[PDB]
């Protein structure tokens, strides 16, 4: 059905990122990051009305990191549900990128965090 | 003492049944996250009409439970914990500001397209 095109649309960026950390590896949280990844890639073969967008990352006064969100893509109808799919992953990549690069600069549990947050706002489970 | 997680999914809706039966709904949007805290700004609506606004800090400290904090415009406080009874529900137990002590049951409003009573018990 409809379905599959997004679980698709899934495995497509995992394996966008699969290729940018494998490139970057020259980096041990990095393949602690590649596994978990990889770990949830083999249960997309879901569908959420509800998409929360980030914009980007900004911290705080002190060495605490936030992830500011944009809004909520509420996707009324099925085409929507497809675009709001799209919107999120794309901005879900870019926040992906600005973490790697501040978590390379700054050197914490916020990548486990954008980790399972995918997998919840996916799959509907913390793990 | 519940995950942090089941606050955001779902339609940002839900529904303040006071311990006396006021009902009053709350319209709320999360701006920042981090895997300890969340902010958010909330809209209250009392049943005459009247709309309020807060920002409400949250964050589940070092035990598990959840615990808030809550900056209203009528320069008044609001500080409690949070627990969930169940995907929908969660009990808020806390103090204001001048001491006066309360409990609301937070429910999240569910779509027309399935079951809207949530024992889920
Ligand atoms: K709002």
């Amino acid at each position: 059905p409809i379905q599959e095109e997004i679980q698709k649309k899934v495995r497509e960026l995992l394996e966008k990122l699969i290729e940018y950390l494998e490139e970057l590896k020259e980096k041990e949280k990095l393949e602690e990051v590649i596994e978990g990844l990889e770990r949830l890639k083999e249960e997309v073969d879901q569908l959420n009305m509800n998409l929360i967008v980030f914009e980007g990352l900004e911290v705080d006064e002190e060495g605490r990191v936030w992830f500011i969100v944009k809004e909520m893509l509420h996707a009324t109808t099925e085409e929507e549900a497809l675009e709001n799919m799209d919107k999120f992953l794309e901005s879900w990549e870019k926040v992906f990128k600005e973490l790697l690069e501040y978590h390379f600069e700054h050197n914490s549990p916020t990548f486990d965090f954008f980790l399972d947050f995918l997998w919840w706002q996916l799959y509907g489970e913390p793990m | 003492g519940t995950p942090l997680w089941a606050l955001l999914g779902g339609p940002w809706r839900g529904t303040a049944t006071y311990e006396d039966g006021t009902k009053v709904t709350l319209d709320y949007r999360y701006t920042r996250v981090s895997p300890d805290r969340l902010r958010a700004d909330v809209t209250y609506t009392t049943p005459d009409g009247t709309t309020l606004e807060a920002t409400v800090d949250l964050w589940k400290d070092a035990n598990g439970v959840i615990r808030y904090h809550a900056t209203y415009p009528d320069g008044t406080s609001a500080d409690g914990t949070l627990t969930q009874l169940d995907a929908d529900t969660l009990l808020a137990t806390g103090t204001y500001d001048d001491g006066t002590k309360y409990t609301v049951t937070l429910t999240r409003v569910a779509p027309g397209s399935g079951w809207h009573h949530h024992h889920h018990h």
